[PDB]
RNA sequence: UAUGCCAGCUGGUGGAUUGCUCGGCUCAGGCGCUGAUGAAGGACGUGCCAAGCUGCGAUAAGCUGUGGGGAGC
RNA sequence: CGUGGAAGUCUGUUAGAGUUGGUGUCCUACAAUACCCUCUCGUGAUCUAUGUGUAGGGGUGAAAGGCCCAUCGAGUCCGGCA
RNA sequence: GUCGGGUGAGAACCCCGACGGCCUAAUGGAUAAGGGUUCCUCAGCACUGCUGAUCAGCUGAGGGUUAGCCGGUCCUAAGUC
RNA sequence: UAGGGAAACGUGAUUCAACCUGGGGCCCAUGAAAAGACGAGCAUGAUGUCCGUACCGAGAACCGACACAGGUGUCCAUGGCGGCGAAAGCCAAGGCCUGUCGGGAGCAACCAACGUUAGGGAAUUCGGCAAGUUAGUCCCGUACCUUCGGAAGAAGGGAUGCC
RNA sequence: CUGUCCCAACGUUGGGCCCGGUGAACUGUACAUUCCAGUGCGGAGUCUGGAGACACCCAGGGGGAAGCGAAGACCCUAUGGA
């Protein structure tokens, strides 16, 4: 278990009216690489969401404070926000 | 498991709209075995389908706003959209204005101030429009 | 619209007709209903 | 407005219904008249030599 | 000649009025009246008949919904037949 | 030697072909009017379970009589 | 000066009606006449629903040979007819 | 639309919650015509659904429309027989 | 001491759709008919049969071969802010995520819709086609011509927020 | 007044491109890697002479196939029609 940043930045390459749903995509991607886990392994918490879509579908924020856990025999992540 | 049609029936048992029905995620079997509408209120009743309660525009800001062009702001030139006589009708204002004048010289026929050969030559030139106010009646019957 | 009695009739009769060839029948003739009609891709008279 | 696709989204009149004495959907509800058997025109039948080809 | 009475009407909403508004549900005959369906009842099943409710359903039948009295059982009467 | 060309083999696809005929086509002989005593035609019914066809008509794939027929239906 | 509130009157994407330009989009279409913006009329010779009438060398036509069920310098169907 | 979760052999699109949106003479409510069972329930996925489907206006089986006072019915209109 | 509501289970006011009732004006335009009702009381009792009644009413239940971006009548025209407004824009009630395929690449060329472009400013083109400019409201002010109505919002100038 | 132009640039959204799923149509005498000349019913991928040419695939804008679509509406002809 660790507190990481996750830029948000790569968001941008998206269409601006989608933006939090890629950034939602780039949270799990950072998680999976990051905790050497698979992305379908990866569960996001509800905070994580409502902080990504707290301005909206267009204005999302350019980094985020998330706190992850590793565990169990396959091996997974419970991830929420802080 | 399916709960749109008891999403229907808790609307109808609430008299509430649809989208206001609120179900338990804990309570979803429980109620999937409702079939009856006397299920659902028994389930109303366990606390388990909540009615939503329904948005209401604040007028406070409104209100704000109310004050201050009651006081005889927030009306200037560059508030203005509409005419002049969209503003204010000049047909209600003559209404207004020559009801006014035909009351004020009314009262005094009957306190005895005026006598009826007065009153009447001023009721036309009330109607002729020589007076813009009452205070502008009186100050010509004041000489 | 509004029917009248015998319309009612006719209509109730074309919704018979809309049923399937019984299970029984197959086993009978030992191995298709050409009448069925559709609300929508069929059209009904009157 | 065209003649074609927007002119047919007005047709929800009924004229031509099941006829009590032939049994065919050609019973003009408005003019109480049948195309197919001629029910309310004539006491007769309706049939023409034309309905077949002349030698038959 | 034809008879008013074809058969007893019995599904769940027919048990509903029998159990709790004490009436029983008829296929009839559909050019009887409402009279004519009161009458018929009263006379094959010696019971008093109050109200008669007539409909003519999409099966070409005609459905009756005929209230007893409070003299008669509703249950009672469906139990025999 | 990939992509691939020609012919064949095994298996498909397709339904020609050959064989078959409960349907047609044409010729011939016989016969030939029905209806207010409501025809012909149509509608809706009618079966234990019955959608189509056929039959039938609230006595509803049927009722009665006579003759034939026969151990099945 | 006021009152009055006339008008095939004006502005108006009110409802509603219409259809100038883009010769835009589409053009095996969403559509056998469509989409978008622009544009015109909007108390009157106004618009509109339903009912009703006029029928083919005949109707109907503020007239374009327009329209009479995707059919019109003579509708459609079948027959004449191979 | 997204994150969780439910059901299921199977879930991007079936259901629950949350978050985020869309519609305001309409994307809401009541109806005429016209449709004709498309309504509700249960069971299903061979068909139909611009992908998938456990969903469905689809498939199958059942069920459902109750009136002295709402319409028809009655009256007469242009007009028809 | 019906009903309904967890509870309270209000009182006054303004503007007032519906509905009621009057006054005025216009016509080379004159704005249905019939059944029925009233006129013509009260009690008690009986009778009141027959037909329709589900659901859709539409970017999927109708017409258009289609779950068609088309077409298709009525009533809700008084929900809040806004403003002249049944306008815009925003938001309730209510409805919806079915104008129903998704995943991925700072996602190239090219195309459709579109924003912004220095200096020049119609040189473009048959032609300012396309786009743009102007804009609401108040004050001042307003030419030729004219059928005296008009032209006319001519033009032009100034103002405009908040406290 | 301005991207109409000088003279074009950068950006925005949907496509376009790659992946899963669904899945048509137009068109097809045959052969077919062509190019330059020539010839031929005088407007040839196919004849003649040369030149060039290892095969397959992806994206592109459309030079050619006198490209595809429609038994030319112009013109003439018919002892044709209206
Ligand atoms: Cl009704
Ligand atoms: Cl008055
Ligand atoms: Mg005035
Ligand atoms: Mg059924
Ligand atoms: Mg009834
Ligand atoms: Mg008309
Ligand atoms: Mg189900
Ligand atoms: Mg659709
Ligand atoms: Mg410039
Ligand atoms: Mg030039
Ligand atoms: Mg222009
Ligand atoms: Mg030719
Ligand atoms: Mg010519
Ligand atoms: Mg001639
Ligand atoms: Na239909
Ligand atoms: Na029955
Ligand atoms: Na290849
Ligand atoms: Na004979
Ligand atoms: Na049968
Ligand atoms: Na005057
Ligand atoms: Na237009
Ligand atoms: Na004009
Ligand atoms: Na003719
Ligand atoms: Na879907
Ligand atoms: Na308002
Ligand atoms: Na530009
Ligand atoms: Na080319
Ligand atoms: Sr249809
Ligand atoms: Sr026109
Ligand atoms: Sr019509
Ligand atoms: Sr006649
Ligand atoms: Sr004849
Ligand atoms: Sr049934
Ligand atoms: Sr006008
Ligand atoms: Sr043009
Ligand atoms: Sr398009
Ligand atoms: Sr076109
Ligand atoms: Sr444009
Ligand atoms: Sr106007
Ligand atoms: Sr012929
Ligand atoms: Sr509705
Ligand atoms: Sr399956
Ligand atoms: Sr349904
Ligand atoms: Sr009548
Ligand atoms: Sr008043
Ligand atoms: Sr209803
Ligand atoms: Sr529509
Ligand atoms: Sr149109
Ligand atoms: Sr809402
Ligand atoms: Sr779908
Ligand atoms: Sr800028
Ligand atoms: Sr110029
Ligand atoms: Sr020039
Ligand atoms: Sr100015
Ligand atoms: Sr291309
Ligand atoms: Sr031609």
């Amino acid at each position: 278990e660790r507190v990481v940043t996750i830029p948000l930045r790569d968001a941008r390459a998206e269409p601006n009216h989608k933006r939090a749903d890629k950034a939602m995509i780039l949270i799990r991607e950072h998680l999976a690489k990051h905790f050497s886990v698979d992305e379908d392994a990866v569960r996001l918490d509800p905070s994580i969401n409502e902080a990504a879509w707290a301005r909206g579908r267009a204005n999302t924020p350019s980094k985020i404070r998330v706190r992850a856990a590793r565990f169990e025999e396959e091996g997974e992540a419970i991830v929420e926000a802080e | 498991t399916d709960l749109s049609a008891q999403k229907r029936l808790a609307a109808d048992v609430l008299d509430v709209g649809k989208n206001r029905v609120w179900f338990n995620p804990e309570r979803q079997g429980d109620i999937a075995d409702a079939i009856t509408r006397e299920d659902v209120r028994e389930l109303v009743d366990e606390g388990a389908i909540q009615a939503k309660d329904k948005k209401g525009n604040s007028r406070g800001r409104a209100r704000e706003r109310q004050k201050k062009r009651a006081y005889g702001h927030q009306k200037g030139a560059g508030s203005r959209k509409g005419k002049a006589g969209a503003r204010q009708n000049s047909k209600e204002d003559w209404e207004s204005r020559i009801r006014a004048q035909r009351t004020k010289l009314r009262e005094l026929r009957d306190e005895g101030t005026l006598s009826s050969s007065q009153y009447r030559d001023l009721y036309d030139k009330a109607g002729g429009g020589e007076f813009d106010s009452v205070a502008d009646l009186e100050r010509y019957i004041d000489a | 619209g509004k029917k009248s009695k015998a319309t009612k009739k006719r209509l109730a009769k074309l919704d018979n007709q809309n049923s399937r060839v019984p299970a029984w029948v197959m086993l009978k003739t030992d191995r298709r209903n050409h009448k069925r009609r559709h609300w929508r891709r069929n059209d009904t008279d009157e | 407005t065209g003649a074609g696709t927007p002119s047919q989204g007005k047709k929800n009149t009924t004229t031509h219904t099941k006829c009590r004495r032939c049994g065919e959907k050609s019973y003009h509800t408005k003019k109480k008249v049948c195309s197919s058997c001629g029910f309310g025109k004539s006491a007769k039948r309706r049939d023409y030599e034309w309905q077949s080809k002349a030698g038959e | 000649s034809w008879d008013v009475i074809k058969h007893p009407h019995v599904t769940e909403k027919a048990m509903n009025d029998m159990d709790f508004q004490n009436k029983l549900q008829f296929a009839v005959d559909d050019r009887a009246s409402k009279g004519e369906v009161a009458d018929a009842v009263e006379e094959q099943y010696d019971v008093t008949v109050e109200q008669v409710n007539t409909q003519n359903t999409m099966d070409g039948e005609k459905k009756a919904v005929v209230r007893l009295s409070e003299d008669d059982d509703a249950q009672e009467v469906a139990s025999r037949i």
